[PDB]
């Protein structure tokens, strides 16, 4: 039975991915006046399948140079931690319920990296050489900030795991008492995603593509299948952790819901955004973090310190 | 908000560590017979 | 184990050279091959079968003194009436020294080793006699 | 399962084997990667979890960096893998066949010792507190901001300095 | 050394509550208030003398104390109790907040028909006295006798003897 | 360096020996060797030269895999007994590691080829704390367990370092290293004492560390670092060589001189534990230092060698270095015999 | 545990042998000291966890924080000398036999 | 420690977690215990030296508890018992052994 | 400094905010009615067990039963 | 056992897709196709060349903030302590001394990209 729920908790985030992709198309070309995707099945339903089965069929190349065992482990260990790190999410009640959920999804997303670093140096060619030394700067600049935002909002639920946040915004949003944050730890899941305005690893502009331009077909279509998949986990764990949906012992099926729709109004965002402004540049983007959330972040950290002892309000554990 | 909802989350959490407290001695004398039973189990087959 | 060494004083000397030459042909070899790890770990030679060939030569070398001490020794031992006399360890070690001088093709190596293995023999058997302790234990 | 942590702790002592052994730094990383998810999956079945976690967290920044570090200087037009050197190519399958053999001898002249593989796995836990709820690892290692508040002193200054000192030293 | 003493299978045979981890939890704060004599002697003789093997006698009246507990309930408040936990085990972690509704009718059930009365949220966790005649067990640990002290130098300073008596130092 | 790094760097290194003298845990000792090891390199790789920078990487290798040796010792212990600090039940390989570290930390041989490289590369200011106060926390650890160790083991060390101090003096030229190699053969006589009697080691420490400190003042006056420079003072600044003679005699180990009380005293205790072999051999090897002592004092001081033309630029202008310390300490160094029976 | 510590303490034998013979890079020196730093923490972790000393676990994460120091200051110094010598090559690093 | 900082000020920087008997966080004592704490108050006063041939029964306890290395022997010979009697034929596992018991509360 | 300070809040407002929010940070605390209750909160869950004392006849203040009304009591906190 | 069945469930989905990709398409291999990419003009150099690396001192310092983020974390269950004055006045200390670091790098231009 845990092998269909299993099922159930895969197959439709894979979907949900695959249909990520038209939805981002359909909106920014309704965003910039045009139809996008529309003669492919009706209303453009099948392009993501199109698109899938002609990457698989297409040659995958392996190019001489390159270095066939960190050349074929990259993709697959991308893929296997996006779709890994949906396991402990509570929605409402989490497939694996880990009591340091929130360090364990710290753990996954810092070895996701690994995938672009080592597929970059795998590729042995320049433009891989850039994409994987942007990637590692990238790093370097969001996951400073990351763990202390985490640290802060966590300060008010007492404990690292993620259902005990269904109980702490039972009567509240987590967004009022740390908007300040939520925004901070917004733009820093943009960084994770590696998406714009952070797109600096892959950024088509700059090097032809990043750390993907030798991959091609299936090995190539693994990278894209969990940036989108790592989009909508992302804006899940901001859903559950900020903007809290209802849970009603009663009745699961409305955090379900709820969650539902506040996940799919934020990854709507991140498309908006995408189409609404222009990118980054590597250094620009390290200089903001270190220079203008790491000291307010590091004051809001002592901030929530202090908030439970001079208001008495000390989470409780368990 | 937080301040008065974890105050009330504080006491329940008394509450049921109270229950707690309450039921330990039925589980101590229980875990005394069981360990007890187990250890004299095994000393009867390393007899044999 | 450290038997073999400490059976060197079993019995008295002049009797069991054979075995006794065994041991102490086993104890020269020994520090001979510490000597050529040394000696190679540092100050590497060009090839590796340079470096072997260094450390046969050593290894042999420090075998072939220790061997003729102990014959030495145990022979004078023997053929003379005095079984605990230091001259006959301090004869060994003239002969070790010798051996050396051979083995390295110089003369001046030949008379000071024997000078010097010849004294540090007779010490040690000295020191077995008297009771002397090397590497004591605190006492105070 | 019985052979669960057995198998752990070889297939660390097999990672660190092949870290000896040095090919490429980034090699090196990746095996120092694949050893440090095995320590961390060794606590976690010694009843830990805190500190696995956070050996695996900081392992990873840690070899990210290293890595940004090595494209950069530790690098080479051909860099040598586990298998591009015949020698450690030889020396880790010695190494390994070595480790087995060496198990088999420690078993063998101690049945018990050192090794135990006949009842291995029966002595992985030895007590727990059934009825607790406080006794996880977290609040031992929090302890440090009540009852060995020195242990933070120092820590803290450690890294403090270590500012000043790496900026003193890249001058 | 000595052969262990473990009490004989019959010696730990007792009636046994055989009523699940809900059902306890629903009775668990009048439990606690009725049955605390019982208990707590209990209590005291398990952390007086250390030994499992020296409490099993009031372990039993423990048990005992339960069973006529739980028999009085089901005599009375028998189906307002079976709803009240049967709501408790449906949640979760059992949690106390899901189920205030029914926990009033069994409590105001309980209260006129039997005249218990629940304790409030600081009642159960305070230190209380307990009333023994088994006596206090001396040398617990069976501890050995501790070796005596080194004979203490008493006595009244003086001068060195010849001053530093330093080779040829005349002080 | 600005003023802040160096209250910072010059705190963390008077910090870390003060942590590992005071600390009851062996956890805390270690750290205190880190605090030295990390805060002692910027000040070596100050000068920013080649020569400086691999002086450094030398010294960060060695002594990390020295910390490394020392920290599994002390894990093992505490797997062992459940402690942090070495009882006397104590595994005596874990003991034999401690000692084999410490001695890589400071320096003795076999594992004394990195200390020579290292002084030589580094300016004299820092060889000054080099050697001398960075050996007091090491040897505070050793002090601290001194009644377990072992006494092979600790006696091999030192009769090596002694015979090899004494055999490396001889060849150098470069005074950094020359002194290098007199702390290789003071330590190993402060190692051969330590198991016998930690009061005499730690006499021995005191007396090399007054006398070191002002010679490497001497040689920081005219930044002397060779023979033939230190040969020169004659003319730049003729006052010192008296005592420069003196205190080389007395680092050497003359009778009237104070350094004789160090090794007379260690020789008496080791005669008293009836280690008559191992206090022979010292005592004769302990005469090259002599030797190599008594060419530089030939060199400088009853000998006058070739000067330059323009030392006398150097005679025209003034000089304000020498400190009131270096009076004190070396006339307290070089004078003070009489007063032996107080020290010991 | 006796197994486990058996096979932590010939892993960090290992390392430490790796680390006393060099191959070229100091690099790979670097992250063979950083193996030894993870098995000993390994071993504290476990021996702290067996003996249930909740006082002994702020010990692993102190000896994290001087380790993470000193590899950091490690790294400086690969910095420094391959500004110097063009590599990392410990070859380079022979000017002080003189 | 080399100079007594701390006893000479009265703090107590370090000198409270150097044993497993020590206080723990909410009052979860360490795994021997008891076998700790009867070695070191019998050590207490005497010397390590004479600790160490006076109280030697102590700590042979607190080692065993510690490392249990008897323990593990006796298990390794009763189970090594077990299997050859088993493979000879001679012994049967009993049912609460086996797989199948009444399970106690 | 009115002038650096009024140039600061618009110029760099990131760290004037940081710098403000670390003084309350550390200001607050001390002054709250509230701090106090923290400390005896944490002390009012009962995580272990409450081990009772024998009672030598002489023990006048701890209670014989919980729900007498000797000992601590948690009023305050159910009325913070 | 849960979380290692659907661990090696995701690993074998991934596997079994990489597998397809690698034996389902028709391949033709030769050496121009497989040759390195440069924008259409062959690679003037290896890219295993030295490769500078701009931004070498804040990637140390993140070593050392990232080990102050572990000694932080421990903080939520810090927090359910009885010495909370003390808690707070480490938290407090430790905190500024992460931003008097960061404070001093920026100002000594740590943070400013190497050229
Ligand atoms: C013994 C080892 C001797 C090593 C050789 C030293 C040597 O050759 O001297 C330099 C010599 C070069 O002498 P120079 O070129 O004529 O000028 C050097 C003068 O200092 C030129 O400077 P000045 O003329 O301005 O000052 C002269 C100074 C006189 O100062 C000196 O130059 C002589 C100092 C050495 C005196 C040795 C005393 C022997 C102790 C016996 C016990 O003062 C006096 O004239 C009388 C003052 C009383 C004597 C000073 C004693 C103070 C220190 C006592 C410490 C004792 C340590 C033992 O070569
Ligand atoms: C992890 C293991 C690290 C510890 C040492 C491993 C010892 C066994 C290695 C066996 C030899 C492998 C080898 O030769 O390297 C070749 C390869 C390099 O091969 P290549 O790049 O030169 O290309 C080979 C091309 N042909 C096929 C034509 C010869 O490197 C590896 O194998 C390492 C891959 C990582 C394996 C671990 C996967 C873990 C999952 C990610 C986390
Ligand atoms: C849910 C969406 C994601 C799904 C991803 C998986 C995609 C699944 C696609 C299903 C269709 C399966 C058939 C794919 C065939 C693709 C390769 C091909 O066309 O080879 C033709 C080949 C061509 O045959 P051929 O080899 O004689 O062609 C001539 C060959 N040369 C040029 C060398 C002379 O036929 C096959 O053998 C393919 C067998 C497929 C089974
Ligand atoms: C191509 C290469 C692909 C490589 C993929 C690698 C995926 C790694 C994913 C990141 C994992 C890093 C974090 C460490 C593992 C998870 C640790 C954890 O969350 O806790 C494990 C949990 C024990 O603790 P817990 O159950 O939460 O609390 C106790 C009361 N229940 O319960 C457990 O003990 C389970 C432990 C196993 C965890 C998963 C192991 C996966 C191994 C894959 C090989
Ligand atoms: C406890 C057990 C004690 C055993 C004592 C064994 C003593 C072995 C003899 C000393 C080893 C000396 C190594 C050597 O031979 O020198 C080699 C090298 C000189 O170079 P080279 O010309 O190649 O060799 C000539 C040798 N006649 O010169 C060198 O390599 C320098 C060696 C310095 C370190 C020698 C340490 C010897 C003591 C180690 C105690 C541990
Ligand atoms: C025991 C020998 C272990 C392996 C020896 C490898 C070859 C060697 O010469 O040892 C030193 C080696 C550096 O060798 P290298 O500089 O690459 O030059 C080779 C010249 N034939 O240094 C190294 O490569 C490090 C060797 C570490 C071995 C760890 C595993 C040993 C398992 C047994």
């Amino acid at each position: 039975m845990f092998f269909i729920n299993i099922l159930t908790l895969l197959v439709p985030i894979l979907i949900a991915m695959a249909f990520l992709t038209l939805v981002e198309r359909k909106i920014l070309g309704y965003m910039q006046l045009r139809k996008g995707p529309n003669i492919v099945g009706p209303y453009g339903i099948l392009q993501p399948f199109a698109d899938a089965m002609k990457l698989f069929m297409k040659e995958p190349m392996r190019p001489l140079t390159t270095s066939m065992s960190l050349f074929i482990i990259a993709p697959t260990l991308s893929l296997t931690l996006a779709l890994s790190l949906w396991v402990p999410l509570p929605m409402p009640h989490p497939l694996i319920n880990l009591n340091l959920g929130i360090l364990f999804i710290l753990a996954t997303s810092s070895l996701s990296v690994y995938s672009i670093l080592w597929s970059g140096w795998a590729s042995n060619s320049k433009y891989s050489l850039f994409g994987a030394l942007r990637a590692v700067a990238q790093t370097i600049s969001y996951e400073v900030t990351m763990a202390i935002i985490l640290l802060s909002v966590l300060l008010m639920n007492g404990s690292y795991s993620l259902q005990t946040l269904i109980t702490t915004q039972e009567h509240m949003w987590l967004l009022l008492p740390a908007w300040p944050m939520a925004m901070m730890w917004f733009i820093s899941t943009l960084a994770e995603t590696n998406r714009a305005p952070f797109d600096l690893t892959e950024g088509e502009s700059e090097l032809v593509s990043g750390f993907n331009v030798e991959y091609a077909a299936g090995p190539f279509a693994l990278f894209f299948m969990a940036e989108y998949t790592n989009i909508i986990l992302m804006n899940a764990l901001t859903t559950i952790i900020f903007l809290g949906p209802l849970y009603y012992i009663n009745l699961p099926e409305l955090y379900s819901t709820n969650f539902m729709m506040e996940a799919l109004l934020l990854s709507s965002t991140f498309l908006w955004i995408r189409a609404s402004y222009p990118r980054f540049r590597y250094d620009q983007l390290m200089h903001l973090l270190w220079k203008n959330f790491l000291p307010l972040t590091l004051a809001l950290c002592m901030w929530h310190i202090s908030l439970p002892i001079f208001t008495a309000g000390v989470p409780p554990y368990m | 908000r937080m301040m008065r909802w974890n105050q009330e989350r504080r006491r329940l959490l008394i509450e049921d560590l109270e229950a707690r407290i309450a039921l330990m001695p039925l589980f101590q004398a229980e875990k005394d017979r069981r360990t007890l039973q187990i250890l004299r189990e095994n000393l009867e087959e390393e007899a044999i | 184990v450290k038997r073999f060494f400490e059976s060197y004083h079993e019995v008295p000397d002049g009797t069991q050279c054979h075995r006794k030459t065994y041991i102490t042909t086993a104890l020269g070899g020994i520090c001979g091959i510490i000597g050529s790890a040394y000696s190679v770990s540092l100050n590497p030679a060009d090839s590796t079968l340079e470096a072997v060939a260094r450390v046969g030569r050593y290894t042999f070398t420090a075998a072939a003194i220790g061997a003729m001490f102990g014959l030495t020794t145990c022979v004078s031992a023997q053929v003379r009436e005095k079984p605990d006399d230091p001259l006959n360890y301090f004869i060994g070690g003239c002969a070790g020294g010798l051996t050396l001088g051979a083995r390295t093709h110089s003369y001046g190596t030949a008379a000071m080793g024997c000078v010097y293995m010849g004294t540090a023999a007779a010490l040690f058997k000295i020191g077995k006699l008297e009771g002397w302790e090397l590497f004591p234990t605190p006492k105070v | 399962m019985n052979n669960y942590i057995f198998v752990l702790s070889s297939l660390f002592l097999v990672g660190c084997l092949g870290l000896a052994l040095k090919p490429s730094p980034i090699y090196g990383g990746l095996g120092l990667i694949v050893s440090g998810f095995v320590g961390c999956l060794m606590v976690l079945g010694f009843g830990g979890s805190f500190l696995g976690l956070m050996v695996f967290l900081i392992y990873l920044g840690g070899m990210l960096v290293v890595f940004g570090y090595t494209t950069a200087m530790a690098t080479e037009e051909y860099p040598e893998t586990w298998g591009s050197n015949w020698l450690i190519l030889g020396f880790l399958v010695l190494g390994v066949i070595m480790e087995v053999f060496l198990i088999c001898v420690l078993n063998y002249y101690d049945e018990v010792g050192v090794i135990n593989l006949d009842g291995l796995g029966d002595w992985l836990m030895y007590e727990v507190d059934d009825v607790g709820v406080m006794l996880e690892g977290g609040i031992g290692v929090a302890a440090m901001y009540s009852c060995a508040t020195w242990m933070m002193v120092v820590a803290g200054w450690s890294l403090f300095a270590g500012i000043f000192i790496i900026i003193e030293i890249t001058r | 050394p000595g052969i262990v003493e473990l009490p004989t299978l019959e010696e730990l045979k007792v009636e046994e509550v055989k009523v699940s981890s809900a059902v306890l939890k629903a009775a668990a704060h009048h439990y606690g208030a009725q049955c605390d004599k019982t208990n707590k002697e209990f209590m005291l003789c398990r952390w007086e003398e250390k030994d499992p093997r020296r409490c099993l006698k009031e372990g039993k009246l423990v048990n005992g104390c339960a069973l006529n507990f739980f028999r009085q309930i089901k005599s009375h408040c028998a189906e307002p109790f079976t709803e009240y936990w049967t709501c408790l085990d449906y949640s979760n972690m059992q949690l106390f907040r899901h189920c205030r509704q029914q926990q009033a009718k069994f409590d105001q059930c309980v209260l006129d028909k039997l005249g218990w009365v629940r304790p409030d949220l600081g009642q159960l966790s305070k230190v209380t006295k307990v009333k023994t005649d088994r006596p206090l067990p001396e040398n617990p640990y069976h501890s050995r006798a501790r070796p005596e002290p080194n004979p203490v130098i008493e006595g009244d300073l003086k001068p060195a003897k010849h001053g530093t008596r330093f080779f040829f130092w005349t002080v | 360096m600005n003023p802040i790094t160096l209250a910072i760097i010059y705190f963390t290194i008077f910090l870390g020996p003060v942590i590992t003298m005071s600390s009851t845990n062996l956890m805390l000792m270690w750290v205190g060797l880190e605090f030295s090891l990390l805060a002692i390199i910027p000040m070596l790789i100050n000068k920013k030269n080649p020569r400086s920078t691999e002086a450094a990487t030398k010294y960060f290798v060695t002594q990390a895999t020295a910390s490394m040796i020392i920290l599994l010792a002390i894990v093992l212990n505490y797997k062992q007994l459940g402690t942090w600090m070495f009882q006397q039940q104590t595994n005596g390989l874990i003991l034999n590691m401690t000692l084999m570290a410490l001695s890589m930390k400071l320096g003795l041989a076999p594992f004394h080829f990195w200390l020579p490289e290292v002084t030589q590369g580094i300016p004299l200011h820092m060889g000054l704390i080099l050697l001398t106060w960075q050996k007091i926390a090491p040897l505070s650890i050793l002090i601290q367990i001194y009644p377990l160790l072992n006494s092979t083991i600790i006696l091999m060390l030192a009769i090596t370092s002694i015979f090899m101090g004494a055999w490396g003096g001889l060849n150098q030229t470069q005074m950094r290293k020359i002194m290098a190699y007199s702390s290789i053969a003071h330590m190993g006589w402060m190692l051969a004492i330590l198991p016998y009697n930690p009061s005499l080691t730690l006499l021995n420490l005191m007396i090399y560390i007054i006398l070191t400190a002002p010679m490497f003042m001497a040689l920081m006056l005219n930044n002397s670092m060779t023979i033939n420079s230190i040969s020169l003072l004659w003319n730049k600044t003729p006052a010192m060589l008296t005592m420069i003679s003196l205190m080389l005699l007395s680092l050497g180990g003359l009778p009237p001189l104070t350094g004789f009380l160090p090794k007379w005293i260690i020789i008496t205790e080791l005669m008293k534990n009836n280690c008559l072999i191992m206090a022979t051999l010292m005592a004769m090897m302990a005469l090259l230092n002599l030797f190599f002592y008594t060419r530089l004092i030939y060199s400088t001081s009853l000998t006058m060698f070739p000067t330059n033309n323009n030392s006398k630029m150097m005679t025209h202008q003034t000089k304000t270095k020498p400190n009131l310390m270096f009076s004190t300490l070396a006339i307290m160094s070089t004078m003070t015999l009489p007063l032996a029976p107080q020290l010991i | 545990m006796p197994s486990t510590f058996f096979n932590l303490t010939m892993a960090f034998s290992l390392s430490l042998l790796g680390t006393l013979m060099f191959r070229s890079h100091l690099m790979s020196t670097l992250l063979c000291l950083e193996g030894m730093v993870l098995s000993l923490f390994i071993m504290t972790s476990v021996t702290s966890l067996n003996s249930n000393s909740m006082s002994s676990m702020p010990i692993p994460i102190t000896i994290l924080v001087f380790a993470a120091c000193e590899a950091a200051v490690g790294l400086a110094l690969l910095v420094k000398v391959s500004n110097t010598y063009g590599t990392d090559y410990v070859q380079n690093l022979n000017l002080l036999q003189c | 420690p080399f100079l007594d900082i701390q006893k000479k000020l009265g703090i107590s920087l370090d000198r409270h977690f150097m044993f497993l008997s020590a206080e723990q966080p909410y009052k979860n004592a360490a795994r021997c215990h008891a076998f700790e704490k009867e070695w070191i108050e019998c050590a207490h006063g005497i010397g390590g030296t004479r600790a160490k041939k006076e109280c030697k029964i102590e700590f042979d306890d607190f080692e065993e508890c510690l490392l249990r290395y008897k323990t593990m022997r006796r298990m390794h010979d009763i189970k090594k018992q077990r299997e050859k009697l088993m493979k000879e034929g001679k012994y049967t596992p009993p049912p609460h052994h086996s797989g199948r018991e009444e399970p106690r509360p | 400094i009115s002038a650096f300070l009024k140039n600061a809040w618009a110029k760099e407002p990131v760290l004037v905010v940081s710098f403000s929010v670390w003084g309350l940070a550390i200001i607050m605390p001390m002054i709250s009615p509230y701090t106090k209750y923290a400390s005896m909160i944490n002390k009012a869950t009962p995580y272990n067990y409450p081990v009772p004392v024998r009672d030598d006849g002489n023990m006048p203040d701890v209670p014989s039963h919980p729900q007498d009304p000797l000992g601590p009591s948690l009023d305050w906190l159910k009325n913070l | 056992m849960n979380l290692y069945t659907v661990i090696f469930i995701n690993i074998l989905l991934s596997l079994t897709l990489i597998l397809v990709a690698f034996w389902l398409p028709q391949m033709n291999l030769y050496s121009e196709k497989a040759n390195p990419y440069e924008c259409g003009f062959d690679p003037t150099s290896s890219a295993r060349l030295p490769f500078s690396m701009k931004f070498f001192l804040v990637a140390i310092t993140f070593l050392l903030f990232d080990l102050e983020i572990a000694l932080l974390l421990p903080l939520p269950w810090a927090i359910q302590t009885i010495k909370t004055s003390t808690m707070m006045i480490m938290a407090f200390i430790l905190v500024t001394i992460l931003s008097l670091g960061l404070a001093y790098e920026w100002t000594q231009k740590g943070l400013e990209w190497t050229e």
